[PDB]
């Protein structure tokens, strides 16, 4: 069948689909890179076109345009245009 | 100066003379009043027998310090007294210079 | 600090009136004869003693346990001030009965009990109670003052 | 035979005196707020932290405090401009060298989501370029003195004029004066702050106005004083209720007040002063007020006059946190004092504040709503949730959040303890930061370090919890609630909670609002509509529970109506008897159990 | 066969050009200043140190600024108030809350022998409730448009409209304005600052003034643009003038001028930045300057854009120390850069930069004295001091003040080193610091330190110096002084020294000042009068003379007028040939000769 | 012909009721191959040749962050040239209150 | 900088006609017939060839070694501006002689020498010298030009 | 009729080099009286309160630094005792 996902601190070992789930799984936050459900997670703005850039979980999906390419608020009713030139 | 009054420099021509009013209310059983804000003074009121009445007059006081009676910004005319046994409120519904005296027996 | 911007109650000058009325014999007295009782409301004349100086209580029993003094002049030169804007709504009313009566008192039933307001004569006092235990007394120090419009 | 003699003194108007008979004081609280009224429900923004100073320099620089907020990981909700922001203390003005473009600047806070509040006060400055000013005078609605002409004093801009808000007309005007087309550069994020309301006279007897001058219908000031200032408040909240068409809520923080202030919005103990005793004061000084019905009440954080010493901020963001209005401010001539500022120990106990108020903002809005339906202080003496136990009467150095939290800030320099009192025979408490169970009644000392917040929940409680928190609270108002279940003695516990939109009516006029119902009995946790007059759409769910002095279950199932039976995973700190139910995943609008077995 | 041509072309007017034949530089000076003037004397105060920004918030931070200087012992003569100070950028006017009671706060000022500079713009504000607007409206002393209103533009307080300073009449209301009693608040120890008088107009073209309005006789904005300026800058001086009855010294700094704007104070480069490289070019800018007339050049220490690194500061307070105008000024969002702000290996080099200004301040009063009787720039280009050396025709790293002083301060972040060149053929040069003597012409190789400030003397001149640095200049103005004798290669050398009051025309009107020579050659130094017909009442006596290249005498014996042959005491080094003569003790005001046996 | 009258710059518009009324005149230096002066300008003491770019421009303006080594005209305007030789030294004073440009040429 | 706000010489107009006026010899030209000595100045009538404008040249020797040249329209339909209250005096004059002369050239003595101003008629010049050292020369490239007041419209 | 020496033990000089407005100790210590040396220092003895030293360049520098206006002796400002 399939492998299960492992936190890189080694804090646990959870089933696939606890991965961006919704729900801080991993006491660093590894398990939930997509979300804004641990408190010490990190999301990656690849920012094609401008250098890429790390922000704070809680800012996924808060409404507020963090990334120049938008991929931050996906769904949050805030609409963020490509400002990475 | 029931009538014409001067304080410091400023004076009141006071056109319609005393016309102030009070009343006085007693509380059997109640050891604890609270209330009349403002003044920066602790929860439990205290008794002013040896002092100052609670005044409450809306006034900017520059450097306000702490326990007196002295009126500050705001003015709720509502006391409450509680006891063991019961809670009482008295709300005293007048807009004008108010002061307010707490004796215990 | 200097503090001699602001007015102690001896620079005010009603309130060292005031102040000085002390506890005593009030000379305040409910004319008995002028009780009326209205739908909202219990009128009744009181006069000063000394300077014959006529005025009116109006006494309320409220909804939710609660009870309404108002006093003012029988004739003003002037209209006094009652506060606007602040009461949310005219409080609903509790009907007053006349339940004890004698030479110096009435005695008054909120609604159907257990408040009751002993209004007595002279001198001129109030007592609350709820059935028989007495809550709270009303000028029984005898600090009534009314300075009327001269 | 115990006896007190209460005795009031008026300088006019009737005698008009309302007993109010109990028998419990929240039989006080209900027959006080039937005459006049109760807490107006606060917009959920002015819940938050509020930076504020005199004076913030700029439009550059309160887009630089903003960016400092983000850059240090620190939420707030509301920056505010004070006096220097106007034109000379011309109030409804901008400064057009330091504040130019307003819209501009209120257009970045808003893609921030935050807001801004700006001080409007009462006297408006004789100047004949002046149009306020040119109005009022022209329409003969300013406070006049027996001789027929306009008042004139001394204040911010020197000399200034005072409009009758005694006058409906005045007030009518007032409002009016806030619609977007006549308040330019305003915005539905600026919101608005009445000082100097008593009103402060710098020339005047006592610092206010003269007892004969003369107001609407021939009344002297000596008749009306008291509610001059609730009247500024008055028609300053319906004015920005009117400039959206009747919709959004207002906020309007006031200085001076009176009975019935509390329908209007929030009041603040004025300038304190940066010193122990004055953080000490702030507690026996809103108290009184809560008292009394002015629930959304507090002080300046830091002291206004003076620089506080940096433990001393510390200490008043700890203590601010856990109050109703939570506002930093200062005098003009103080060192600049925001959170970032500080050495990094400083700067992180601070941050842990602002976390634990952002995350407790749910507790405090419904804390709010049973205000404003009942009556009932959010901030409260122990006596009055302990009516018989005689060891609380005069207690001010601690106070209650509700039923459910009680609150005993460290208020002294280099303290290594505190002693609090737990009151309540067969009661438990819970501090909340180690899950230590304490029984009552006691008095209890616990060692404190610069992080330390002695708070502790209430057995048979539950307190609902954001979790994750953002930089302010517009970002959150979506987000999933964590539930913090304290269990009695009994193993019983119950809370509410009231979720809306967080800024219009539509509660009211729409009953466009949630109120749940938890209860914890047995070994079952129910959540059930508190009111089911109210209906919501929102994405809100239950993204964990936390339970206080539970054991270990076998098993934890979860029913909610419309789904199958569900399988919850747990875990179990046999230590501190602490149980964590992972991601029930639940709508919060929807009737659900969880089972443990 | 090297041919240079120049071509000029303007846009009206008539062809009117002078052509000043030399053969000399100085001749050339001496030309042009007979046609447009010399430079208008400075009084003493204005040649000290300026502390300016943008903006002191009120009284109090003026008074903590000035309170600042004297805690941590560093000389400051101005305080400067930026525009904030006004009422909404009301020109003549006070913020009523922020300036409530300037005439305090120039009394505590004048306690501390200090001054201030208030800024007054061009620029008045349209508003019906300022009365300089009315009266200027009401008088029709505005420029004008084609269509007979009045011309509104856009700057500072908004809308605003530029009174005509070409019309004599507008100049002459303008200097009336300026009396103790139309300038309410003003004192004599207050002077002013006229900033954007080009004019600019921020919705102009070019942020400036349409080329179509116009002026005083009909004239067209391009008939008159480069005057608008000057003629600010004379109204002000005039207006400082007659508020006295004719009889203080002005001081007014401009930003914009014209030739003959020398008459009427000093001019800035304008708004620079704090770059190092626009530290460099404040040397070319005056000096380019200097050649036209405009001796009292300077610009803003650190820069007024943007915040230095406290080494750039620490550059530009050197390199400022030895420029004519000395003033730190800065832009509103810039940080606060008080000197001692700074750590204390910054503040030390700044004080001691300080230090070295006041302490040449009799050499800054002699070299304006002698620009304003003959035209002579103070700063100077090498190549006007050595017309023949080639090799000086474009140097802009290094310049001279008067004859005497060569200057090449550091302009690199962590420079070890500066390379000196130092010209003339028969010349020797004496290091300020180690009293090392220096052969020309060479390139010679310095090292230096953050403290360094590399300042050569000429053999041949003769440096008088106030060595007791006090709070500010009016402190020092009855010291006595200290001579540098730097002997040339035949052993001689020469100075001069003028004295007056320090601030009024007494100088002239009455002839109260002290012009000395002081000259050296053989063994004898002799003071004689450069002038007879001045006259001056006065404690400054020579308490002491530093004599650079001498050797050992075997007896000092010192010669008055009046008095008894005296012997004095000396020390003399061997390493450096320096003596230095012990407390002369002789009067300013007498003659007098040294004879070293 | 075009802009002789009416002219416009940016969204500025200058309606020029006098039409062109321009002055202009040129001076020859022999043995000149320094000159200074006509500030201001963020510019070199020793003025620059303006053959292939821009001359030195007098027109007393406010300019935002203004650059360095450029011939932009700044706040003001002193039409006096200076021309300095190791024989002899020279100056030119174009007494004129209007907008003027001044060009160098090398020889 | 925003460069775009403040014009170059091609965007100011008066700048991008004169500047277009190349080296050449140069179409003024002085009517020796028109020429006038007083004590304190010289006067001589200046044509445009093409043009047929007539200009009045006001020519002066100073004291302090100094010349002073001055050009206006002979009659104009305005008067042109003159900058005042720069100047702070009147400047003394030098007195000019008539020391050389020819068809197309005049020569002038400034008091008594060194200093002399030669003349050339056509094409119109000023050459400047110190005896026979040539200090520099007036409309030597003959860039001069002098936009008359044109009718209004 | 001794001389006097600096404090630092550096040099000697005559008892009329003191306070003789010439500062000859490299500490100072020779002029405690006026403000001839740079790095001196003036007692404010402010009978009855607190005594101040003040900078030597403050001696008659015509400001009152003293409560008790010792330090203006010489300068045309005169100060009043505000030690109170
Ligand atoms: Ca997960
Ligand atoms: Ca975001
Ligand atoms: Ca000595
Ligand atoms: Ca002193």
């Amino acid at each position: 069948e399939s492998k299960p996902f492992t936190c890189l601190d080694g804090t646990a070992t959870i089933p696939f689909d606890q991965v961006n789930d919704d729900y801080c799984d991993c006491k660093d936050g590894s398990d939930e890179p997509g979300t804004a459900a641990c408190p010490n997670g990190s999301f990656h703005c690849t920012n094609t076109g401008y250098k890429p850039l790390y922000i704070l979980s809680s800012r996924v999906n808060d409404g507020v345009c963090d990334c120049c390419d938008g991929t931050d608020e996906y769904n949050s009713g805030t609409v963020c245009e490509n400002t990475c030139r | 100066g029931a009538w014409e009054e001067t304080f410091k420099t400023h004076s009141d021509s006071k056109p319609y003379g005393p016309t102030s009013v009070g009343l006085d209310f007693s509380l059997p059983g109640m050891e604890h009043v609270y209330g009349i804000p403002e003044h920066a003074d602790s929860l439990r009121l205290k008794v002013t027998e040896g002092g100052e009445p609670y005044r409450l007059y809306n006034l900017d006081v520059f450097q306000y310090e702490l326990n007196n009676p002295m009126a500050l910004y705001g003015s709720v005319p509502v006391l409450l007294a509680h006891s063991f046994h019961r809670d009482l409120g008295i709300f005293w519904l007048n807009a004008a210079e108010t002061w307010v005296d707490i004796s215990s027996n | 600090v200097d503090r001699s911007n602001f007015k102690t109650c001896d620079e005010s000058s009603f309130c060292k009136r005031q102040r000085s009325i002390r506890p005593g014999l009030s000379p305040y007295r409910a004319l008995l004869d002028t009780l009326q009782l209205g739908p909202d409301a219990l009128t009744v004349h009181l006069i000063h003693e000394v300077t014959k100086v006529l005025l009116v209580l109006e006494l309320q029993g409220l909804q939710k346990d609660m009870t309404r003094i108002r006093i003012d002049e029988l004739e003003p030169r002037r209209p006094r001030y009652r506060v606007p804007d602040v009461l949310v709504a005219d409080p609903p009313t509790a009907r007053l009965s006349v339940s004890g009566r004698d030479d110096n008192s009435v005695e008054l039933t909120v609604a159907e009990g257990p408040y009751k307001i002993i209004l007595t004569a002279q001198p001129f006092r109030l007592d609350l109670l709820e059935d028989r235990s007495l809550l709270l007394s009303v000028n029984a120090r005898g600090l009534m003052a009314f300075e009327h419009q001269r | 035979t115990p006896q007190t003699d209460i005795r009031w003194m008026s300088e006019s108007g009737i005698i008009d005196v309302f007993l109010m008979l109990g028998p419990s004081v929240f039989d006080v609280f209900r027959q006080y707020a039937s005459l006049t009224g109760t807490q107006a429900l606060p917009p959920l923004f002015s819940l938050g932290y509020h930076q504020s100073r005199w004076n913030y320099r700029d439009e550059a620089d309160v887009l630089e405090v903003d960016q400092g907020f983000d850059d240090h990981n620190m939420p707030c909700d509301v920056i505010w401009l004070d006096i220097e922001h106007a034109d000379g203390k011309r109030y409804f003005t901008w400064d057009p060298t330091r504040f130019p473009q307003p819209l501009n600047m209120l257009e970045h806070l808003a893609s921030k989501r935050r807001k801004l509040v700006a001080i409007v006060d009462p006297h408006i400055k004789v100047d004949s370029g002046y149009r306020v000013h040119e109005e009022l005078r022209n329409h003969g609605l300013y406070v006049k003195t027996r001789d027929g002409s306009d008042y004139e004093g001394w204040c911010w801009p020197g000399s200034a004029s005072y409009p009758d808000f005694t006058n409906p007309r005045m007030r009518a005007w007032w409002s009016n004066m806030f619609s977007f087309d006549n308040y330019e550069g305003s915005a539905p994020n600026l919101y608005v702050w009445n000082d100097m309301n008593e009103p402060s006279v710098f020339n005047g007897p006592e610092v206010t106005m003269l007892k004969d001058a003369v107001h609407y219908g021939g009344w002297e000031h000596r008749d009306i004083h008291n509610i001059y200032g609730l009247y500024v408040h008055m028609a300053t909240a319906d004015g920005l209720i009117q400039r959206s068409g009747g919709i959004e809520r207002p906020f309007v923080l006031s200085r001076a007040f009176f009975s019935g202030s509390q329908r209007f919005g929030a009041v603040w103990t004025g300038d304190n002063t940066a010193e122990w005793d004055h953080l000490k004061i702030s507690i026996p000084m809103c108290l009184s007020l809560a008292l009394v019905g002015l629930s959304f009440c507090g002080a300046d954080v830091g002291g206004f006059f003076k620089n506080p010493e940096p433990e001393l901020l510390v200490r008043w963001y700890q203590m601010g946190a856990y109050q109703p209005f939570f506002r930093a401010h200062a005098h003009l001539d103080t060192g600049r004092r925001e959170p970032w500022l500080l050495a990094s120990q400083y700067q992180d106990a601070i941050r842990d504040a602002l976390f634990q108020r952002y995350s407790l903002l749910p507790f405090w809005y419904t804390l709010f709503y049973q205000a404003h339906k009942e009556g009932f202080p959010v901030m409260r003496p122990l006596w009055v949730q302990y009516p018989e136990d005689m060891s609380t009467f005069s207690i001010e150095d601690q106070f209650m959040l509700g039923d459910a939290l009680l609150i005993h800030p460290v208020s002294d320099a280099g303290a290594h303890g505190v002693q609090v009192y737990l009151p309540g025979q067969e009661e438990v408490w819970y501090d909340i930061q180690s899950y230590q169970k304490h029984h009552g009644p006691q008095t209890l000392y616990l060692p404190v370090t610069l992080s330390s917040i002695p708070v502790f929940q209430r057995g048979g409680t539950i307190v609902p919890r954001w979790m994750r928190v953002r930089r302010s609270s517009d970002c959150m108002k979506d987000d999933p609630i964590t539930l913090f279940v304290a269990l009695s003695p009994q193993g019983t516990a119950q809370g509410e909670l009231f979720l809306d939109d967080g800024h219009t009516f539509n509660y009211q006029t729409r009953h466009e609002f949630l109120l749940r119902r938890f209860s914890f009995s047995g070994s079952t946790l129910v959540s059930s509509s508190a009111d089911p007059k109210g209906h919501l759409e929102t994405p809100i769910w239950i993204e964990r529970v936390v339970i206080m002095g539970a054991g270990k279950p076998a098993a934890v199932v979860l029913q909610t109506k419309g789904s199958p039976e569900s399988r919850l995973s747990f875990q179990h700190d046999p230590e501190t008897s602490v149980l964590i139910l992972r991601k029930p995943g639940v709508s919060v609008a929807s009737d659900w159990s969880i089972h443990l077995r």
